[PDB]
């Protein structure tokens, strides 16, 4: 069908540390799992938030990860 | 190359 429920984005596990170095870059540590809003610019660095922050991030420090389910565990 | 470098763009190896 359709799905018109959702208004938001995907999520990237940021491998390893790193920071923003362009004007328009994103900065994340290892484990600073980001949202993806868009992937523009070359097709190996994606653009995303950091609850607040955003622009763009090498996939190499990174992976994609589906919307998880709230993180409380316990 | 190696591992966490300055991001390069491939190109070729060694052969």
């Amino acid at each position: 069908g359709s799905r018109r429920a959702s208004v938001g984005s995907m999520e990237a596990i940021a491998k390893y540390d790193f920071k923003a170095t362009a004007d328009d870059e994103l900065s994340f540590k290892r484990g600073d799992i980001l949202k993806v809003l868009n992937e523009e610019c070359d097709q190996n660095w994606y653009k995303a938030e950091l609850n607040g922050k955003d622009g763009f991030i090498p996939k190499n420090y990174i992976e994609m990860k589906p919307h998880p389910e709230f993180i409380v565990t316990d | 190359s190696p591992l966490l470098p300055k991001l390069p763009p491939k190109t070729y190896k060694r052969e």
